[PDB]
């Protein structure tokens, strides 16, 4: 079964500045006080989030 | 892990709980002696063990 | 130089999770047929061969 639900409000996402989000845990490990250099699949900072 | 990036202290699977692993503790073995003609016994230091 | 040598080996790994079903192929009452054999796909578990 399939109804056509129309009422498509066609409108366009907009963009927003991404600050500091989207860090996460890049391995499953304890540091104390380390100031640890990684290089993983990350988000930069200030993008352009929709 | 640490600043020198070695492991220090890992989870125990089954019961939940935080253990340290702090080294083999090697060390390094300094002989004092006289002279063989002085004489013929010696003393062992041990290099930085408990 | 002087290593304290290690006494034994330990193997400590995460407590028995989830069977895999091998209670119900092995124990079933009645099995199906020869021409007609019920296919089961068994994963995410580990596989107790003892
Ligand atoms: C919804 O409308 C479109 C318009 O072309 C049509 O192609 C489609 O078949 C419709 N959906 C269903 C479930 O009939
Ligand atoms: C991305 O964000 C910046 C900061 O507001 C903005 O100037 C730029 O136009 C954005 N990019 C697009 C394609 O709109
Ligand atoms: C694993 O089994 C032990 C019994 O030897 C139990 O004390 C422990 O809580 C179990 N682990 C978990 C995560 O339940
Ligand atoms: C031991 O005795 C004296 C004092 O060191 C030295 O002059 C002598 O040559 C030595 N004799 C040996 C090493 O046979
Ligand atoms: C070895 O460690 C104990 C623990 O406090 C200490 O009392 C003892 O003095 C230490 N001995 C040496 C030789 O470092």
């Amino acid at each position: 079964q399939c109804v056509n639900l129309t009422t498509r409000t066609q409108l366009p996402p907009a963009y927003t500045n991404s600050f500091t989000r989207g860090v996460y845990y890049p391995d499953k490990v304890f540091r104390s006080s380390v100031l640890h250099s990684t290089q993983d699949l990350f988000l930069p900072f200030f993008s352009n989030v929709t | 892990r640490d600043i020198a990036d070695t492991t220090d202290a890992v989870r125990d699977p089954q019961t939940l709980e935080i253990l340290d692993i702090t080294p083999c503790s090697f060390g390094g073995v300094s002989v004092i002696t006289p002279g063989t003609n002085t004489s013929n016994q010696v003393a062992v230091l041990y290099q930085g063990v408990n | 130089n002087f290593r304290v040598q290690p006494t034994e080996s330990i193997v400590r790994f995460p407590n028995i999770t989830n069977l895999c079903p091998f209670d119900e192929v092995f124990n079933a009452t009645r099995f199906a047929s020869v021409y007609a054999w019920n296919r089961k796909r068994i994963s995410n578990c580990v596989a107790d061969y003892s």
